[PDB]
């Protein structure tokens, strides 16, 4: 009798604490720098998280599935290798619906957009950039991505 | 999984063959890669499960042709009008997972599904 | 002050010889409304991937429609079928109170849905930190409290008028002015207060809804892509059609009961029963079946 | 260095004194048969004695 | 040259020692029947996808790990929670339960193994030294642990000193899982080079190598008597091997299964083998005769982890929709 009361009281505090972390988890946006370290920052009262993986081997087919719920992938650009990796990521099953933010003139951009617009059925796009401006650019693309997701949700697109 | 590669004056012609054993050859996407002396591994050509979709790098587009034979589980690369800038060791790589459109680590070092290679000097 | 025992509802005035032919479509539409909303509520509750603010607002709308449709149609069907016209004095007041309060609640729910859509589309990166559970609870409480507090004086206003003479009221259900017009005294206070309440609720909600839709469609048309220019129109048109079909007959009845007497009565009674029946049947089809994540989850359960 | 290690490992693994397969299958069959009376997922336990 | 000759000799010996199959000898046993199992409990407290789970010695408590950065200790009898531990790194892909029941371990993309103490929850140790991400870890005792990493190595640690006692090397791909024998004298391992290896804990050298799959190997577990093991791979098949015979005996597959296998486990008597797949549900196989006998299908995303109690009374499955389900 007393043991069950203690157990229920113990579980209630766990539930109350867990309900607090959900609001923090849904209010932050995650990123992935693909040229583990974590960097957190804030822009316009919006929380942003970025991770960099450089302590692993060059065999990505097993640890890349851990990043299937990220908002976007930051690809830093040898050109053929970049295009081949972009094609490999674009056609994956778990990272299928993932946008890519390119950080590289018009010939290379057109070659990338040729593979970007080949498939996808209007589920993901590509945002090439030619390079405190980078953070603003990433912020704008993230806002556009989330707006398009909301549009798809409400049957307006 | 075993992959054995055989075969190999500017402007000439050459042909490489590769035979595969230990796995079902039909349901895998295959490709030819090269390693030049002084540089790293590079991707050359690709071929799908039935040979419907074919892809070449821009350097050798038009000159070379890649084919596949599922009845004898072997694939071929035919090169015409070869230039001295094409001397390298040729490997035959295989995509890691069946029934997939993605092939990640074929150009990585210490790949497990790749042959021994044959040297071509022009 | 001499209130009668009970009243008599006659139904459609001047069409008493075809009371059964008119009732054929009413049964079918009420039956469809009685099934769609229940199915939508069950699907929303049982699933755990449908727990978002949009679906909570949809659930509140479905419950409001289910309550609105169930206080009018059974009595109309009884009148049309078995000629059961007798109604007590207090059942009239309670029926009128519930009808008006839940009309106000439906308007508030629609306003909340419009606000949610506006914030979602026009403020994407702040959507999760603006609309939380506390805000949703406060919004629902505000809607219910506003409706209840605004409509509650009506029974007190109708209980002080002396009723001398007849008790027949030419309608299908008990309204505020339909009952008030049989009183033996001046009803200026009822006129002014009811007109003020209706203007303060319905018009204020309609203006904000129109502003939100205009802002949303203006933001959609600014996108470089042009495949959203047609689907947005194709959905907003159906939404606006249903909204108008709900809102217009309400104004028609509220204004004809006190400013128009030259209009024939049977069409007035027929139009007074449309805003109370049609949106309850047409809401789930345009909101639940047409949406992407509810149709495929309904067909997933039965198959 | 790698080839020598591979050859040494292959030489080490070439002598383990293996046995037949028909004799190594009857062992597992008998193991399953002898313990099949106390496996709850094979023989459903009475509901009263079931913790869940 | 020498390697090819040795391989040919080993192949000829393997052909010579084999005379009968596991199917021909088990052609007269009565079939198990239709295994019908239903969900008895549902545990829902995580926010992101679950990656690993481990049962307890008393068959009443278990620990779960998720990609949001949490460790949760459950009570499957009453569904009540016990402990919730936040983690320093959000990318965790393994967890373990000490046999005594007063320790837990976890690790992931940080190339570190962390051990927490429950009877104080504060961290106890942080073992470092690997070069790649950790894939599995199993307790042997309150002071010994075995891990496998993504740098193609396995390790045996000493918690009291915090140092690496032994290093097992020889694989040419990422090591995905390990399974410890009941005798605790040896264990088995599988990697992405499509091979499995048997390691002796005392001496520290590879004794046997098994090569029958065509792609990466994802899960592994020991048979109850310790004389065999099963493993699932990325080619949509399972295979059972033997130690005294040193060759594969049975394969489990179907013509309509395309997805790979993520988890594998055995029953109490070894008659049933449970396999979690990438197409949202898991299957039950009869070990003696390869024949499907049941399907557990309740999850909306891919099944990632699977476990069976020490008393054999219930099974627990985790998934990528952040739910743990107990079936019996
Ligand atoms: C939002 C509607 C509130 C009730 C309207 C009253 C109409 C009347 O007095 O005739």
């Amino acid at each position: 009798r007393n043991e069950e009361k203690a157990q229920r009281e113990a579980n209630k505090k766990i539930e109350k604490q867990l309900q607090k972390d959900k609001q923090v988890y849904r209010a932050t946006h995650r990123l992935l720098l693909l040229g583990i370290f974590e960097t957190k920052f804030q822009v316009d009262k919006v929380n942003f998280h970025m991770f960099d993986v450089g302590g692993q081997r060059d065999e990505r087919r097993k640890w890349i599935q851990c990043f299937n719920d990220v908002t976007a992938i930051i690809f830093v650009v040898r050109l053929q290798e970049a295009l081949n990796l972009f094609k490999s990521i674009w056609n994956n099953r778990w990272l299928r619906t993932i946008s890519v933010i390119l950080f590289l003139k018009y010939f290379i951009r057109d070659e990338f957009l040729r593979i970007s617009t080949a498939s996808g059925d209007g589920r993901h796009y590509c945002y090439p950039h030619f390079t405190t401006e980078n953070i603003r650019r990433v912020f704008n693309d993230c806002r556009d991505i989330i707006q398009r997701m909301h549009l798809r949700q409400y049957e307006l697109l | 999984v075993q992959l054995q590669e055989s075969g190999g004056q500017p402007g000439g012609s050459l042909r490489l063959s590769c035979a595969a054993s230990g796995f079902t050859f039909s349901n895998y996407k295959m490709n030819w890669v090269r390693q030049a002396p002084g540089k790293g591994l590079e991707w050359v050509s690709d071929i799908s499960q039935s040979g419907a979709s074919i892809s070449y790098t821009g350097s050798v587009k038009g000159r070379f042709t890649i084919s596949r034979d599922n009845a004898k589980n072997t694939l071929y690369l035919q090169m015409n009008s070869l230039k001295p800038e094409d001397t390298a060791v040729y490997y035959c790589a295989r995509c890691p997972a069946p029934f997939t459109r993605d092939c990640f680590d074929v150009t990585s070092t210490t790949y497990a599904y790749r042959g021994q290679g044959t040297q071509v000097t022009v | 002050s001499f209130h009668p025992s009970s009243f008599l509802l006659v139904g459609i005035p001047g069409l008493e010889s075809v009371h059964i032919w008119i009732s054929i479509p009413f049964c079918a539409m009420y039956l469809i409304a009685l099934l769609g909303n229940s199915t939508l509520l069950f699907v929303i509750k049982t699933e755990r991937s449908l727990h978002e603010p949009m679906y909570y607002f949809l659930a509140m709308l479905a419950a409001t429609d289910l309550v609105l449709s169930t206080s009018t149609i059974p009595k109309m069907l009884a009148i049309f079928w078995f000629n059961l016209k007798e109604i007590s004095f207090d059942a009239c007041l309670t029926q009128m109170f519930f009808i008006h309060s839940f009309t106000g609640m439906e308007s508030g729910v629609l306003l909340a849905m419009a606000f949610d859509r506006y914030v979602a589309i026009c403020y994407p990166l702040r959507y999760t930190t603006i609309l939380t559970n506390k805000v949703i609870g406060k919004i629902g409480m505000a809607v219910v409290l506003r409706a209840v507090l605004l409509v509650i004086p009506f029974p007190f206003l109708l209980k002080r008028l002396p009723f001398c003479g007849t008790n027949i009221i030419p309608h299908t259900y008990c309204e505020h002015m339909g009952v008030a017009k049989l009183a033996c005294a001046d009803i200026k206070v009822n006129i002014i207060y009811g007109l003020f309440v209706a203007l303060l609720i319905v018009g204020l909600d309609v203006i904000l809804i129109a502003l939100s839709y205009v802002l949303i469609l203006r933001a959609v048309f600014r996108l470089p892509s042009q495949d959203a220019r047609l689907k947005a129109l194709s959905t907003c048109g159906s939404h606006i059609c249903v909204i108008l079909a709900f809102y217009t007959p309400a104004f028609f009845s509220f204004l004809t009961h006190r400013f128009g007497h030259h209009i024939p009565p049977y069409i007035h009674i027929l139009l007074a029963n449309l805003y109370l029946l049609v949106p309850p049947m047409l809401n789930p089809i345009i909101y639940g079946v047409k949406t992407k994540q509810i149709r495929e989850r309904v067909l997933k359960i039965f198959f | 260095a790698q080839a020598r290690k591979l050859v040494e490992q292959l030489k080490m693994e070439a002598n383990i004194d293996r046995i037949k397969v028909s004799k190594a299958a009857a062992d597992l069959m008998a193991y399953c048969e002898a313990h099949a009376k106390e496996d709850p997922l094979l023989t459903p336990v009475p509901a009263s004695e079931n913790p869940f | 040259q020498e390697a090819e000759q040795l391989k040919n000799q080993i192949r000829d010996a393997r052909k010579a020692c084999a005379d009968a199959t596991l199917s021909q000898i088990t052609n007269n046993i009565d079939p198990v029947g239709r295994i019908q199992m239903r969900t008895r409990r549902t545990l829902r407290g995580h926010l992101a996808k679950i990656y690993a789970m481990h049962w307890g010695t008393d068959s009443r408590l278990l620990v779960s790990a998720s990609q949001d950065g949490k460790l949760i200790i459950w009570d499957s009898y009453t569904t009540n929670k016990v402990h919730a531990i936040p983690l320093r790194s959000s990318w965790v892909m393994t967890c373990a339960y000490a046999p005594s029941g007063n320790y837990v371990a976890c690790g992931g993309l940080d190339n570190i193994c962390s051990i927490y103490n429950l009877k104080t929850v504060r961290v106890s140790r942080e073992l470092a030294g690997h070069t790649g991400y950790l894939s599995c870890c199993r307790f042997l005792d309150d002071n010994q642990i075995v891990t496998s990493s993504g740098d193609t190595t396995c390790a045996l640690w000493d918690i009291e000193t915090g140092q690496q006692t032994t290093t097992f090397t020889g694989h040419t791909g990422d090591v995905m899982s390990l399974s410890l024998a009941p005798d605790t004298r040896l264990f088995v391992s599988g990697a992405c080079d499509a091979s499995a290896k048997l390691w002796d804990v005392r001496e520290g050298m590879c004794r046997q190598t098994f090569t029958g799959h065509e792609s990466d190997i994802n899960a592994i577990c020991f048979f109850p008597n310790g004389n065999a093991f099963a493993t699932g791979s990325d080619d949509a098949t399972c295979r059972l091997f033997d130690l005294r015979a040193d060759q594969e005996l049975m394969t489990y597959s179907h013509d309509n299964i395309i997805c790979g296998i993520t988890s594998v486990s055995f029953s109490k008597s070894g008659r049933l083998l449970l396999a979690g797949y990438d197409d949202f549900n898991c299957n039950v196989w009869d070990a003696l005769k390869a024949d499907r006998a049941g399907v557990l299908a309740g999850h909306d995303n891919r099944v990632s982890c699977l476990g069976v109690t020490d008393d054999g009374m219930a099974v627990a499955t985790g998934s990528w929709d952040s739910f743990l389900k107990i079936w019996n």
